Formats: structure tokens, C-alpha cells, sequence
């Protein structure tokens, strides 16, 4: 309600009273946590053209004899087709030799 | 852990003997150095009454050579069935009858 | 008497597969060095 | 879940007692399908872990 | 929805027990046996 | 009344817990 | 072409990098294949869209 | 009776 | 079981393709051979594209399956007949990790 | 799992050869199930045996 939305202070001259914005329209605290999550049509499409910059970029660094420049990847840091942020976490090397998270996860339910 | 001495062999067959056989939490308070399942496993393993420790013959041996086959994991399952029930003397018993018969 | 005679039937098929699958590895190998050689050749 | 412990105990025992295999002819043709199978795709079987393997 | 219920009936009690203390040493049945 | 009532998901008459009554004058 | 953002007029003032982004994303654009065949006409479309949001 | 509980549940 | 499968035909008589994954369901139906209405309640249109051609072939709108709503009656069930003791934070963060399932688990659906 | 599966099918539903060509009287089916015997109905003897033959 627009009416819950008064806030005064009484600093040198007064209480003086103001209230936040909202004489648009009615109030919408939270309008959709859909519209934040970048849904699977544009998180697919955009990964997609992500990966293909990064073996651009991997065949660039090979080429121009560069490392793993994560400045260069903040740009494609979004969230990949997996997790960019796996690709140069801690334990890269340590997770990478275990294959079949997903059903070892599924069967959890049964453990 | 779980030397299984004589001693408190004993002491668990005297537990089972006073106390009961479905109480295992009471039969763990008198022996201080197991628990209730390494008690009750004990039970039913060595100090079951019930169990035959000895007179290994041929028929038993004919009837294991016959099983092993048909189901070649599975050993608790034919515990019962071929009459020793001690769990682990099947195994052994296997163990012998192929070391007996590779020379 | 069926889990046994299941079992026995079982271990037969294995014994008559493997000998199988051998003689079908020694037939590839055997192809294999003929084909090799005259590449070679 | 004591109605399907006294369930599993009946069909377990219905299964030890009774013979309900596994129609051992459709079971062998079977066996030797898979058979075919791996020696199509030409899969090794698994080497059981050695204690000096590195990873 | 239980719990009110609950802490209610201790609240009772705990009043019960605050008034029986408050009348056994009251003015009216110790301090005046005491003056006696 | 404030409100637009009309940019809400399907309608919201009372959300007390007591809507007994059931109409709106659409027929 | 990124352009739903409001970000997308201070990177088209800033250089023709902005342009090959949008590029870029939008590489799959079907229609960028039907106009094609008219490539002086595409690069006269793609002006004046670039004129349009400097305006 | 223990099929039909078994089964949907 | 026939009680417990589902089976689709798509031919001249039956334009709309069922389909029922692990998770949300799914109808398929073409863009340029008779397409249905074509409703669109949210913005959940999947453009197939061609593979080779690159053009808009087929539409696949999803929708929530009747099991995942199932659960979350449950969950919202549980979580409301979870009284008597647990403190509003809790009760927060449940409600939180529950609705975080509807979400992004499956979001194009959602809506 | 959700994405890549639903994605990649509806994908080669899309990019089978004309799968949506119903015109020379063609048809196709899709069919969905599950076996409900993929746990205790199991041939204990066939797992030993298949569990040999590949490790």
C-alpha cells in the first residue's frame, strides 16, 4: 500500500515527512523472480555463443602463447553452459578425474 | 576389536542364557568391551546353541559344490540352506574344497 | 532345480561364448597381419 | 512400512521357496546378445584397483 | 497453533503458584500471626 | 480500492478466509 | 541485438565494437541471411539503425 | 487388498 | 504397463505432438504445416530452427507437470504442518529452498 | 539433466529428415514409459554373470 510508505525525520527545523515513490501506480514489491533469471531460452542461446569465444580465445592464448587471462574471461563470466566459475576454481584438476555426478545425485534420495 | 575370548564368551552365554535373546542393549551392559551388535553377532555366529562347529562330511561338501554354481556370490543366502548358518564356515569351507582340489 | 540347471546352462554358454570370441579375435588377428603386410608391401 | 517389510518377506520367500526365474533360455540368449554387444564396441573389462595407480 | 495453548496453561500455573506464595506469607496469615 | 484490481493474476475478492459469497455481477 | 538494455546507445556512441557484439550474439539471424543477397542494403540498414538510436 | 496398496502406494 | 505409459500419434488428423519428460511436459507442433492456436500465456515458445536451413520449423510450448505440482502441494503442505515450535526464520528459509525448486529447476514453465 | 534433454530432444524432433512432412501419408509415434522392474525384479545369477563378462 502506498500508505505505508512514510518516513519522517527531525534534524534542524522540524519533523519533516516524505514518502517513497509511488504515485505511477500500485505498489510491486517483488513482480516475478522469473524476470531475474535469465530463463533457458536466453541462458542456452547466449552459452551457447560463450564457449565458442572461450576456444577462440583458448586457441588465441595458444597462439599468442597467453595464460588464462580472467580479466579477459569477465567478460564470459556469466555462467556458461556449466559453471564458468568451475572451469577456474580450486579444484579443477581434483573434481575433473570423477565422471557421473548426476546419477550418483539422483540416488542420493535413496541413500 | 572383538577378540572373543573365552572368558567373555562365557559371560555372553550367560547373558543370553538369563537375560533373553531379543535384548541386545542388556546383554552389552555386563561385558564392557563390545557393543550390542558385535553381541548380538557373536550370538549368532559362535554362541548360538543351535550351531554345528564340527562334523564336516560329504553330503554337506556335495551339497555346497552344488551351490556354489548356481550362485556364485551370495553366501549368506546358502547359509541357511546348506545347514552350517555360521556365516563364515561356507567360506572357509570353499576355500578348502579349492585348495584341496588345484594341488 | 531350475536356479541350478539355470546356472550349469549359464556356464556352458560362457565356455562355448569365449572359445567363440577367441577364435573370432584369432580370425581378425589373422586378417589383420594379412592386411598389414601387404600394406606395407 | 511394516505392511511392505511383511511384503518384500513374502515375495522373498515366494522367490526362495517357488523357482520364478528368469526364463533361463531368454536368459542365456540374452547374455550372449551382450556378449555380441561388447564385442561389437569392443569395451575392456575393468582392471580391479591396484594399490599403485596414481589418481 | 498448540503451543499458545501450552505456554497459557504455564503461565497458569506459574500464576497459581505466584498467588498461593503471596498468600501463605501474606500480611493477612504470616505478618499477622507474626504480630500475634 | 486504491488498487487497480485488474492487473491481478485471475480475481482477489477477500483473502480472509471467509469468502462465502460468490458473485460479481457479470451475467 | 542487445539492444533491450539501456546500456546499448552508450556503446553504440562509443565505437563500432558495440556493432560486432551485436553481431556476434545475433550471428544465427535468419534474417541477416535473407537480406543477403543485398549486402550494400543491409550495411545501408544496419546505418540507419545506428543512426536512429544516435538520434 | 496388499497388491492394490502396494501398487498405488 | 499401459496404466502407466502414454503414447502420441502425429499424422494428418493429429497436429499437436505430445511429449512428457523427467520433468515439465511438452507440446510440439509446426509452424508452416497447419499450426494450432498457439495460446502463449507467458513468453514459453521454444523456435526450433532448422538445422541446416535456419528457419522456425516447429513450436514447443511447456507447461508444469501434474507431479512436480504434486510435490509442491506436499512441500507447501509439510512446510505449513511444520507448527507448534520452529521460529519465522526457519520458516523463511524452507519456504525459500522449496520455492527455489519451482524455480530455476524449471522456470520457462513457470510461467 | 532438465535443459540438455528436453533441449536436444525437441531439437532432433526438429532435425529428424522432414520429420514434420505428413504429406505422402507418413506418421510418426512417441512413446513414453517406465518398465517398473528396474530393482529387486532382477536375475541375481544374470547380474553375476553380465558383472563377469565386463569387469
Amino acid at each position: 500500500p502506498q500508505s505505508d510508505l512514510r518516513w519522517s525525520k527531525q534534524t534542524d527545523v522540524g519533523i519533516t515527512h516524505f514518502r517513497s515513490g509511488m504515485s505511477h501506480e500500485e505498489d510491486q514489491l517483488i513482480p516475478n523472480l522469473y524476470r531475474y533469471i535469465q530463463p533457458w531460452e536466453s541462458e542456452f542461446i547466449d552459452s551457447q555463443r560463450v564457449w565458442a569465444e572461450y576456444a577462440l580465445k583458448r586457441q588465441e592464448a595458444i597462439a599468442q602463447n597467453r595464460r588464462l587471462t580472467l580479466e579477459d574471461l569477465e567478460d564470459s563470466w556469466d555462467r556458461g553452459i556449466p559453471r564458468i566459475n568451475t572451469l577456474f576454481q580450486k579444484d579443477r584438476h581434483t573434481l575433473a578425474y570423477d565422471k557421473g555426478w548426476r546419477v550418483r545425485t539422483d540416488f542420493k534420495q535413496y541413500q | 576389536g572383538g577378540v572373543w575370548r573365552n572368558t567373555e564368551d562365557e559371560i555372553l552365554k550367560a547373558a543370553v542364557m538369563k537375560y533373553g535373546k531379543n535384548q541386545w542393549s542388556r546383554i552389552a551392559s555386563l561385558l564392557h568391551r563390545k557393543s550390542a551388535k558385535q553381541c548380538k553377532a557373536r550370538w549368532y555366529e559362535w554362541l548360538d546353541p543351535s550351531i554345528k562347529k564340527t562334523e564336516w562330511s560329504r553330503e554337506e561338501e556335495e551339497k555346497l559344490l552344488h551351490l556354489a554354481k548356481l550362485m556364485p556370490t551370495q553366501w549368506r543366502t546358502i547359509a541357511p540352506i546348506i545347514g552350517r548358518t555360521a556365516a563364515q564356515c561356507l567360506e572357509h569351507y570353499e576355500f578348502l574344497l579349492d585348495k584341496a582340489a588345484q594341488r | 532345480e531350475n536356479f541350478a540347471k539355470l546356472a550349469e546352462a549359464l556356464y556352458i554358454a560362457d565356455r562355448k561364448a569365449r572359445e567363440a570370441v577367441e577364435m573370432r579375435a584369432q580370425v581378425e588377428r589373422k586378417m589383420a597381419q594379412k592386411e598389414k603386410e601387404k600394406h606395407e608391401e | 512400512t511394516r505392511l511392505y517389510l511383511k511384503a518384500e518377506q513374502e515375495r522373498q520367500h515366494n522367490y526362495l521357496k517357488d523357482g520364478p526365474y528368469i526364463t533361463a533360455e531368454e536368459a542365456v540368449a540374452v547374455y550372449t546378445t551382450t556378449v555380441h554387444w561388447l564385442e561389437s564396441r569392443r569395451f575392456s573389462p575393468i582392471p580391479f584397483p591396484p594399490l599403485s595407480y596414481k589418481h | 497453533e498448540a503451543r499458545k495453548r501450552e505456554l497459557k496453561k504455564n503461565k497458569k500455573q506459574r500464576m497459581m503458584v505466584r498467588a498461593a506464595v503471596l498468600k501463605m506469607k501474606d500480611p493477612k496469615q504470616i505478618i499477622r500471626d507474626m504480630e500475634k | 480500492d486504491h488498487f487497480n484490481k485488474t492487473i491481478l493474476p485471475k480475481v482477489m475478492q477477500v483473502k480472509n478466509f471467509g469468502r462465502s459469497g460468490r458473485t460479481k455481477y457479470t451475467h | 541485438t542487445k539492444f533491450i538494455t539501456y546500456r546499448s546507445k552508450k556503446l553504440i556512441q562509443e565505437s563500432d565494437q558495440h556493432l560486432k557484439d551485436v553481431e556476434k550474439i545475433l550471428q544465427n539471424d535468419k534474417r541477416y541471411l535473407v537480406l543477403d543477397c543485398v549486402p550494400e542494403e543491409r550495411r545501408k540498414l544496419i546505418v540507419a539503425y545506428v543512426d536512429d538510436l544516435d538520434r | 487388498e496388499f497388491h492394490k496398496k502396494f501398487m498405488e502406494k | 504397463q499401459w496404466e502407466n505409459s502414454f503414447v502420441s500419434v502425429y499424422s494428418k488428423d493429429n497436429p499437436n505432438l505430445l511429449f512428457n519428460m523427467c520433468g515439465f511436459e511438452c507440446r510440439i507442433l509446426p509452424k508452416c504445416r497447419t499450426s494450432y492456436e498457439e495460446f502463449t500465456h507467458k513468453d514459453g515458445v521454444w523456435n526450433l530452427q532448422n538445422e541446416v536451413t535456419k528457419e522456425r520449423t516447429a513450436q514447443c510450448f511447456l507447461r508444469v507437470d501434474d507431479e512436480s505440482m504434486q510435490r509442491f502441494h506436499n512441500r507447501v503442505r509439510q512446510i505449513l504442518m511444520a507448527s507448534g515450535s520452529t521460529t519465522f526464520t526457519k520458516i523463511v528459509n524452507k519456504w525459500n529452498t522449496a520455492l527455489i525448486g519451482l524455480m530455476t529447476y524449471f522456470r520457462e514453465a513457470v510461467v | 539433466p532438465p535443459p540438455l534433454l528436453v533441449y536436444k530432444w525437441c531439437q532432433g524432433i526438429n532435425n529428424l529428415q522432414d520429420v514434420w512432412e505428413t504429406s505422402e501419408g507418413e506418421c510418426n509415434v512417441m512413446l513414453e514409459s517406465r518398465f517398473e522392474k528396474m530393482y529387486e525384479k532382477i536375475d541375481l545369477t544374470l547380474l553375476n554373470r553380465l558383472l563377469r563378462l565386463i569387469v
